């Protein structure tokens, strides 16, 4: 009938060894992992129905008598982010049924944080604020004000240079509108630089 | 190339009826139909176990489906209601793995008149940021979108770049109580600084917004909000 993962979500650095949990009630079997991207493509991972398989950094066990699976990522890169599910086979039926999902966040080791907020003019009176070079502690607050907008944070991978950093926007029509309060309507490391 | 589903994006007015095709020419026999909302799981529409044979999964209600034949499985949305906006993706296995399509991102609104272009800004290095890190991050903001039917791109020189890219993976509303709240959506480039202060490098945020039909019939003063592509653009600067 059920299948059910845990942990809801699972938040780590670049480096760590993860581990998701699928529980499952014993109406069904033939258990399977996957991976849905940010853009919303699922692959198949692991058809697990028993035992334990190996693919590269990541492996799966299925102990189909206590019914449960495990689905092991090894040396987490930014890269495995997204949702993953197991899905299951209601046992006479072929009817694949799935999970609720568990999120998988993969943050990067930032070698060198410069944290910073700047300001950036429209190119073509308009500006936005970018609050960047974060360490991946730092969380971004939504905004507490109905017209002033702040996205979450995300990591940008400069693939030749072999940099990623954090970064989040924040913008508003508002007259009394500052860089110096957007992101100071949340809270901002020790040491957050704050031009002119 | 495997699982293969169309249209990628649709609008409906309700009670407008609607094929999602997905073909599958790996000679599969089983297919499936789910449906996600939005940081959901996948709930089963329809199944089939081999050409001429279909079955009610977990969500039936409102869809049919047919399967004439072992490559295609065609979900049918005879009457159009609102509770039917999703992302639907097929599925077949063989031994046990199941393959998915791409995904087909369809919203049903009551008036097609709650649906609007993007507007896109680009939004350039600051001198502070350039001085401090050596580096130079540019904004593209895509703002009074609805549906959330877009791809945005960065295009350097002429040519799609993926590498120093983020774009938000949520976007995010306007009027956060709206259920057809329109949306704001932002991305960035960032490039060394050396690269940005070039006059002959040309910088475009472009935005791909799927959006009416000629089956749609539009009543509005304001332009027919149809699939389009709206850019904002900078060029390099020395100074």
């Amino acid at each position: 009938i059920q299948v059910e993962q845990s942990p809801p979500d699972l938040i780590l650095q670049e480096g760590a060894n993860s581990t998701l949990r699928c529980n499952f009630s014993d109406s069904v079997n033939n258990l399977q992992w996957f991976h849905q991207n940010p853009w919303g493509q699922l692959i198949n991972l692991f058809y697990i129905p028993s035992g334990t398989k190996q693919n590269g950094r990541l492996s799966a066990t299925t102990v189909a008598t206590e019914r449960y699976s495990l689905l092991y990522i090894s040396s987490s890169q930014t890269t495995d982010s997204g949702v993953y599910f197991c899905a299951a086979l209601i046992q006479g039926a072929q009817k694949l049924v799935f999970g609720q999902g568990t999120r998988l966040t993969i943050n990067p080791n930032i070698q060198n944080p410069d944290p910073a907020v700047y300001q950036l003019r429209d190119s073509k009176d308009k500006s936005v604020c970018l609050f960047t070079d974060f360490d991946s502690q730092t969380n971004v607050s939504q905004s507490k004000d109905s017209d002033v907008y702040i996205t979450d944070k995300c990591v940008l991978d400069m693939r030749s240079m072999d940099f990623k950093s954090n970064s989040a926007v924040a913008w508003s029509n508002k007259s009394d509108f500052a860089c110096a309060n957007a992101f100071n309507n949340s809270i901002i490391p020790e040491d957050t630089f704050f031009p002119s | 190339a495997g699982v293969t589903q169309t249209p990628k994006f649709r609008i409906l007015k309700i009670g407008q009826s609607m094929t999602l095709q997905c073909t599958q020419d790996m000679n599969h026999n089983y297919m499936y139909w789910y449906r996600q909302d939005p940081g959901m799981g996948l709930k089963l529409i329809y199944y089939s176990v081999g050409a001429g044979i279909t079955d009610k999964g977990e969500v039936p209600n409102g869809y049919n489906v047919s399967r004439s034949t072992t490559e295609d499985f065609p979900l049918r949305l005879e009457l159009a209601a609102p509770s039917q906006t999703s992302v639907y993706f097929c599925a077949s296995t063989y031994h046990g793995t199941g393959y998915f399509g791409e995904g087909s991102w369809l919203t049903v609104v009551e008036d097609l008149n709650k649906v609007f272009p993007p507007e896109v800004a680009v939004f350039e290095p600051s001198e502070a940021e350039i001085s401090h890190t050596q580096k130079a991050t540019l904004v593209c903001l895509a703002t009074g979108f609805f549906p959330d039917h877009v791809e945005l791109s960065w295009w350097v020189n002429g040519k799609e770049v993926h590498s120093g890219v983020c774009t938000d993976p949520q976007p995010l509303k306007e009027q956060p109580a709206l259920n057809d709240s329109r949306y704001a959506l932002s991305s960035r480039l960032r490039v060394s600084a050396t690269f940005w202060q070039n006059p002959r490098n040309h910088f475009r945020c472009q935005v791909q917004f799927y959006g009416l039909s000629e089956n749609d019939e539009w009543t509005q003063d304001r332009a027919k909000p149809v699939t389009q592509i709206v850019s904002a653009e900078a060029w390099g600067r020395a100074d």
